[PDB]
């Protein structure tokens, strides 16, 4: 079949993966598991 | 989107077979006509 | 017999065949089984 590719579902998953990847790298750079970003704002506060 | 294809996305792996069938019919009925239009020709050529 | 050819009935069938043929080719070009034409307007809608 040609009209589209259901396997773009694969793509979606990778977008999530890359998001996680980048955030992990941030945490690995600074050593701060709570980014200076809002994320987990409780511990941040 | 997957739904949109289940609506639209022809399972042309089947419609290919349908396609051949139609092409096939064009060919066949045509040859039948090439034969058919010889009938009256014969009828009169002989009765004369 | 000569006054006409009942075998023109064959012709009629072929007209239908060619109609189907053309529509199939359209569906095979775009990959859309529902043509942009009205045909099967429910799924189209």
């Amino acid at each position: 079949v040609n009209t589209n590719i259901a396997s773009l579902n694969t793509q979606r998953n990778l977008n999530a993966s890359s998001n996680d990847l980048n955030t992990s790298l941030q945490r690995l750079t600074t050593g701060y598991r709570i980014n200076s970003a809002k994320d987990d704002a409780a511990g941040l506060q | 989107t997957n739904a949109r294809s289940r609506i639209k996305d022809t399972d042309f792996a089947a419609e290919t077979a349908a396609l051949s069938k139609n092409q096939v019919l064009q060919q066949a009925g045509t040859a039948i006509l090439a034969q058919a239009n010889q009938l009256p020709q014969a009828v009169l050529s002989l009765l004369r």
